[PDB]
């Protein structure tokens, strides 16, 4: 899925807000597959869940 | 005393403007532009205002509790929530509020019809109603009663070991709502929270839900001019092993990203969604006349590592952009019959079903994160 | 006395907000709070701002901005200017100029972010009532210069085209040079349409050519004092001659005194859809040692009582856009074709414009119903 | 030609009405709209009506 709503309010467009202070697997490949999208996800949980028991 | 460049302003403005207006009036536009005008989130709450924050706050509202939603530019009703007083009454899905009592609509727009509607729980009250078959309107009496909105509901997912949590605002019911809500499913293996849309709340609910699932360390710190301030653990926690994936979107905000950031920076949770809105400041509400108060930006916070959000939102862990999952080009030839048997009552909104699972690819991602976490756990054991 | 409710405010944001700020602040922020609260068109001029204006005697995109319904929306861009040619209409809604966010602030704040030095470049992003989306327009600025006013004849007819395009200085003369030029005509057609203002003394300057007496126009306030009346003299040279006046949602503020005053004397037709209501006027004023504000006046009153604000002006003849009628029916028989009949004993408006839109042919056929009349009665 | 500010096909402006009967002795802005020969007709007799006003002199 594709992020469509690319116009939204964010604290960064009001008026006075505080101030701040070829060889390799591409992005382009895994938006055409979701199979492959969701194998990486999964490796990410796993890497927090070994984050969290260390 | 260094008012003379205001004063001046005042006295040329009353004596040169187009239109006759007194002091009463220009010292009240002065008051609500002046805080308007110290940053984007302080403001005057006027008397007209301030009932409402004290309203959602506690939870607690006088009216009929009917839904009223704008439809062709005019007060159709789409929902009475159950058990108001005015589901009691003859009203439905489908009506439309011609008169409150006796007095005409004109397609104006809710805030001052409910202005009106809004009368003290004691004293009853007259609307009239057209229904959409009928030449005619209807007239509805109807006695009153406090109503309560529940910000916060859990459910079980119909095939699985997992519960759904939507927190939908912080007020003083919350941290007491998911703790009897956890205790009333002890068979239960994980948690998706649901803070999509909240545009947060009272600070002590994110101390406390935050509370109820991390052991030890800070929570969150606050920092201003003037004496600042840091929240840690209490200790005492249940629920310190259960797995937990969050969802967060553009419009969560404040109260609701300091509970998103504390369970980030100390691992306790899988963050999901989409970046959050950056507000990085807590306010404080002084009562300045008898029913007159104003709210005031006092101090900036940050995360537990020393990171803040100010102008820029909580980042997921995981990234996903909201539609209907992919289907399989089988589908049983979508056959009619559906498997049922057709051989001759149940509260089905106790459960999550697949079919609304379906319809929401990020509800979908949130369950598939938890499943990959039951899976370390039964091999870490060993 | 009165200051009491405020200075217990100004104590507790002195005492209590984030960030140090002084006396000198909060004075200032209470200052153009309470403008921004008065009314749209106002303004703070500070003690750089203030000099600043009077030094300054120029580039731009042409478009014109005016508040509704609180939101900043396009009255209507000039024919000749970058706006026009970038495809940018009248009704448009204001939703971004590179970058920051119209939410909150004035007219004169989103002027002041579009005037600048030429060939340099903007982006602005707007909402139409059509769209799925915001679109979003890039535009380089330049000082551009093009006539207000042409005259035009109409091919075949007696009658006279007038463009007039905005109010700037010399239209009279160039509008009554163009009727000297021409002293066979029998009837002036006059387009107001999309004419989104100018100068309040050549708006009454082309007025007094046609009528010969009586209130144009008057600016009234709440004192007595300055509540100015303008009224015609009697050098008007074409008191009898026909006129037709093609109004719609893109006219404003002197285009409709205009309008109003040939309306109230009976003078001329007005025909197409109601006009955009501007009828408000501002001064600058020196309020300290060195600082002024702008603030709302006055406003505008026609011949018959009736102000401008905020209902505009109404046609005589309402038609909207669109292409004429076609004949179909080409076959049909005539006394022509049957046996045994009695026997008989470019620098001009053409016909292929006209035929383009609607309301310019409805201006040309009430002339015409004008001359019959005439005809008639002598 | 009609206005491109739609009102949404509101039916009858919801039907109102705050509390047959010989409609055809008059001629409606409906039955107008669909023949733009009798809308010029009438738009003719507005345009004299002004000319004649002018002249009460």
């Amino acid at each position: 899925p594709e992020n469509e709503n690319k116009f939204s309010l964010k604290e960064a467009d009001l008026k006075h807000h505080l101030e701040q202070e070829e060889k390799e697997v591409t992005p382009k490949m895994i938006n055409d597959d979701i199979q492959l999208k969701t194998a990486i996800d999964s490796l990410k949980t796993w890497s927090i869940v070994d984050e969290k028991m260390d | 005393h260094m008012f003379s460049r205001f004063s001046n302003v005042v006295s040329e403005i009353e004596k040169k403007y187009v239109d006759k207006i007194s002091i009463s009036e220009i010292m009240t536009k002065a008051i609500e532009g002046l805080l308007s005008n110290l940053d984007a989130h302080s403001a005057y709450l006027n008397e007209k205002k301030f009932k409402e924050f004290q309203a959602q706050t506690e939870g607690e509202f006088g009216g009929l509790g009917i839904t009223v939603g704008m439809r062709d530019g005019v007060l159709t009703v789409i929902a009475p929530l159950e058990g108001t007083p005015a589901y009691k009454a003859g009203v439905k899905s489908g009506d439309n509020i011609l008169k409150i009592n006796n007095e005409s609509t004109l397609s104006m727009s809710i805030d001052d019809a409910i202005n009106l509607m809004r009368g003290k729980p004691k004293t009853p009250i007259q609307i009239t109603i057209v229904r959409k078959n009928e030449p005619k309107p209807l007239v509805f009496n109807i006695i009153r009663d406090i109503i309560k909105l529940p910000s916060v509901y859990v459910k079980k997912i119909k095939e699985t070991p997992y519960l759904y949590v939507r927190v939908s605002g912080f007020d003083k019911n919350v941290t007491k709502s998911v703790l009897e809500g956890l205790k009333a499913n002890p068979k239960a293996k994980g948690i998706v929270l649901d803070l999509r849309g909240n545009p947060g709340g009272l600070l002590n609910q994110a101390v406390g839900l935050s509370n109820l699932f991390i052991k030890e360390g800070v929570l969150v710190s606050q920092k201003g001019k003037n004496k600042s301030l840091e929240y840690k653990a209490n200790g005492r926690a249940p629920y310190t092993n259960l797995p937990i994936a969050v969802l967060v979107n553009g419009g969560s905000a404040a109260a609701s990203e300091i509970v998103a950031g504390a369970l980030q920076d100390h691992k306790r949770a899988v963050i999901i969604g989409e970046k959050t809105f950056g507000a990085g400041s807590v306010a404080m509400l002084l009562p300045v006349n008898k029913d007159e108060a104003i709210k005031i930006t006092t101090a900036r916070y940050y995360l537990p590592s020393g990171r803040t959000i100010q102008a820029k939102g909580i980042t997921p862990d995981i990234v996903i952009y909201p539609g209907k999952v992919p289907e399989n080009e089988n589908k049983f030839s979508l056959k009619e019959a559906d498997l049922k048997h057709h051989l001759e009552k149940n509260e089905e909104e106790k459960e999550v079903t697949p079919k609304m699972i379906n319809d929401d690819i990020q509800l979908k991602t949130a369950i598939d994160s938890l499943k990959t976490w039951s899976i370390v756990d039964e091999k870490m054991d060993e």
